């Protein structure tokens, strides 16, 4: 089946890195289908993704740190509260402007020598 | 867009020359005609590779100066084309971790 | 029209290892409790901790009277063999830990006077069992208290 | 959505051991 | 590009310092001074 | 980020805003005519940024690399260092072994003198 | 936003009637909105779509600086038009040359994007390799160190003897 | 007067062997994966073409690009799009 593993190759990658999204996790939290086991046998499928091969196409990367993160299943529990879901957008966003700071720490550290 | 003013047209020349920046300049480099693989087509020798590891290579190793000073491509290198107080600061070109 | 730097070291992190590192940590720590532990690690410190207690053993004056002392897997098992069961342990340096007093037993038994039951409740054994461990934080020699 | 009734005389031991060896904080 | 040879490199990814949390406005508190017997005392805790 | 190639970028757009502001300044505000002072000043110092960042971009051209270290240059030095890579894997792998062995032999040379100490008692 | 949910329900179930892994796509994909055909060279030519000032000496450097003088030349033309003639059909034109030389002065230092990439990569080596020799002096000081040691200690004991 | 110093002797080899194991644990790591470099550069191009895991340079708060798919990726994809 050419079209249905096609199908099920784009729309897998497609939900992997739409699970980067922490407001989507919050989504899926608060609407409740992470208390479903057909969602757990899933989660722990989709871990193919850590593959190299497969790690070739994931063009967002974050998404395979919170895969791993929510096979723990206490997380599942968690993510409910919308707190906790923000604290994890603000500390995601915070680590992405690293390089910029460590640009402006490096251009203030040349400026003032 | 409508209106420049002193304080504004101020605030964009800090920024802009903040953006941007006896002669200290680098060596200059001429033109290359033997290249490696395209030019001379060196067959994969030895001494090529030992010059890019333990030599000064200055157009491949690293970037020259005048005063002397070698910069290989982890470093930044402080100059100033200028006659003024101003240094230009070229950032890493690897920036290792 | 500018293409930025490509970020190869986080590259780097997924292609060889499937994962990141490259991530605030209290993300995991705030949520998740830490993982369990398992084997290797459990025989490689117990038998550091063997180690430890023989050579804290060595120093300290040790009850030389029927105390007869096995340091089998991080427990030196202090045991008369008349009444008196102790299994003992430190928990971090050679130095300067206390002792912790993991199992206390005691082996006096008659089934007739305790009527076919134990001579001492476990109640009373674990009101021992504070007070001996009160006087090991006394920080005294503390085998002969 | 026991106690063997032989604990009387423990406990005054217990008593005397609280007294003979006094806790340390 | 244009065909350029590939060649198997095994680059250790380099580890040194692990942000624990990024504060806001900057400021990360690099939490891990990667000891050696506090290893043991943590892992004497936890058994 | 922080690359000498972000900055030659940079400076490349600072110029290309430079014209633009240059041109809106100075249509934009100027003496009426006669068939100011400040607009002469904004004139001088628009012509001096210029002439800076252009010089601050040459400067950056000439750092970045030559026309030589072509790919098959890079590729080359990459395939002798994953070799002696792999040489000094095996010989750090060697000198640990080494130092198991001394370390395993007087580790039970201490717990058998820890065992006599206390045996004697 | 939706959850995929027909492969959910084909995951619970036992035996071996859960569903493999999709196999590796080697051609056009429609991850996204982009397509991202794979095999895509990570520099796009500029044949494709604009025009193209330079031949194939392409030393870099040098054409590097000649389109920074290029750039300040044709700012300057820029400026005759707007004293001589203003109405000219040429400034529309001059206001897309410029524009087709600052293409190029991104379209070449991109072309050190690749470079810089595998370079770094050279330099990350480099340094992998020197710190594993590195590690591996200083533990063999310390060995030679614990040898000594424990030779002297030896050595004091048999003048206890 | 042997204990001692054959302790001190022990203690120091230890934390010797035991930095060194640590370094080998990495390369033992680095062993399992072992990429061509091609296929490094070509995926740091797809992971860093789009800032997806770096962020722009000129970024302030409000600006719609985020580190994870975004609304519109979510609501234009194949995922939102093909079953509803």
């Amino acid at each position: 089946d050419d079209a249905g593993n096609r199908l099920r190759f784009q729309l897998e990658l497609e939900f992997v890195q739409c699970l980067a999204n922490p407001n989507y996790l919050n989504f899926l939290a608060q609407r409740g289908y992470f208390k479903d086991k057909a969602f757990v046998n899933y989660l722990k499928y989709l871990l193919y993704w850590k593959d190299p091969e497969y790690a070739k196409y994931l063009k967002y990367p974050q998404c395979l740190h919170m895969l791993e993160l929510l096979q723990y299943e206490h997380f599942r529990k968690e993510l409910v509260n919308a707190q906790c879901a923000k604290f994890i957008d603000e500390q995601q966003i915070l680590h992405w402007q690293h390089y910029s700071r460590k640009r402006m720490r490096l251009q203030q550290a040349l400026a003032e020598q | 867009l409508s209106r420049n003013e002193i304080i504004q047209s101020y605030l964009s020349r800090q920024s802009s020359l903040l953006s941007s920046s006896a002669r200290q300049l680098h060596v200059l480099v001429p033109q290359s005609p033997p290249t490696d693989l395209p030019g001379l087509t060196r067959e994969v020798t030895q001494d090529d590779l030992d010059r890019i590891q333990a030599s000064q290579w200055p157009g491949v190793n690293g970037c020259q100066d005048t005063q002397g000073n070698w910069y290989d491509w982890t470093q930044c290198i402080s100059l100033d084309p200028h006659g003024d107080d101003g240094r230009l600061n070229i950032l890493p070109y690897v920036c290792l971790d | 029209a500018r293409l930025p730097s490509f970020a190869i070291p986080y590259a780097i992190d997924v292609l060889t290892t499937g994962s990141y590192p490259r991530l605030p940590t209290c993300i995991r720590d705030k949520i998740i409790p830490p993982d369990p532990i398992t084997k290797i690690e459990k025989q490689a410190t117990l038998h550091q901790l063997n180690q430890i207690l023989r050579h804290r053993l060595v120093t300290t004056d040790l009850p030389p009277q029927l105390a007869n002392l096995t340091v089998a897997n991080g427990r030196v098992k202090f045991r008369v063999e008349g009444e008196f069961e102790a299994t003992l342990t430190v928990m971090g340096d050679d130095p300067d830990v206390p002792w912790r007093l993991l199992k206390l037993e005691i082996l006096v038994e008659d089934k007739e006077t305790g009527d076919g039951r134990a001579l001492v409740h476990s109640m009373q054994i674990s009101f021992i069992h504070q007070l001996v461990q009160s006087r090991l934080f006394a920080d005294e020699k503390p085998l002969q208290d | 959505f026991s106690s063997i009734f032989q604990r009387q005389r423990v406990d005054a031991l217990l008593l005397d051991l609280r007294q003979k060896f006094p806790p340390k904080f | 590009m244009s065909g350029v040879r590939a060649v198997r490199i095994s680059i250790e990814s380099a580890c040194e310092k692990q942000v624990h949390e990024v504060g806001l406005d900057g400021t990360e508190t690099y939490l891990p001074p990667l000891s050696m017997s506090q290893n043991l005392a943590r892992l004497a805790q936890r058994i | 980020m922080a690359d000498r190639l972000t900055q030659l970028q940079d400076a490349v757009n600072s110029l290309a805003d430079q014209f633009c502001n240059a041109i809106g300044v100075l249509q934009q505000c100027g003496p009426p005519a006669s068939f100011a002072n400040p607009t002469e000043e904004y004139a001088q110092l628009f012509a001096a940024l210029i002439a800076r960042t252009a010089k601050d971009i040459d400067v950056l051209i000439d750092s970045l690399p030559s026309e030589e270290s072509t790919a098959a240059l890079q590729a080359a030095s990459l395939y002798k260092l994953e070799e002696e890579n792999h040489e000094a894997a095996t010989c750090l792998e060697d000198v640990v072994y080494r130092g198991d062995m001394l370390l395993e032999k007087i580790q039970s040379a201490l717990a058998d003198i820890a065992q006599s100490q206390l045996k004697t008692r | 936003m939706q959850y995929i949910k027909e492969y959910t329900d084909e995951n619970i179930q036992e035996g071996l009637a859960p569903k493999p892994p999709p196999p590796i796509k080697d051609s056009y994909m429609m991850f996204g909105n982009q397509f991202q055909c794979d095999d895509l060279i990570i520099r796009p030519l500029e044949s494709q779509g604009i025009e193209r000032l330079h031949p194939m000496q392409f030393d870099h450097k040098k054409e590097l600086r000649k389109l920074n003088m290029s750039i300040l030349i044709n700012f300057l033309d820029l400026l005759d038009i707007l004293i001589r003639s203003p109405g000219s059909i040429k400034r529309e034109e001059k206001l897309e040359d410029l524009k087709l030389l600052f293409v190029h002065v991104h379209h070449l230092i991109n072309e050190y994007r690749p470079h810089q990439a595998r370079e770094t990569l050279r330099v990350m080596m480099e340094v992998q390799k020197r710190q594993r020799l590195e590690t591996a002096e200083r533990f063999q000081k310390h060995l030679e160190r614990v040898i000594e040691m424990i030779q002297n200690c030896l050595a004091s004991l048999p003048d206890d003897l | 007067q042997l204990q001692k110093q054959l302790k001190e002797a022990e203690q120091i080899l230890a934390t010797a062997v035991y930095q060194a194991k640590e370094k080998l644990k990495s390369i033992e790591k680095a062993r399992k994966g072992a990429i061509s470099s091609e296929e490094i550069i070509k995926y740091a191009h797809r992971i860093s073409a789009s800032n997806a895991v770096c962020a722009p340079l000129t970024w302030v708060p409000g600006d719609p690009r985020r580190p994870y798919p975004t609304d519109l990726e979510m609501r234009s994809g194949l995922l939102g799009q093909m079953n509803n």
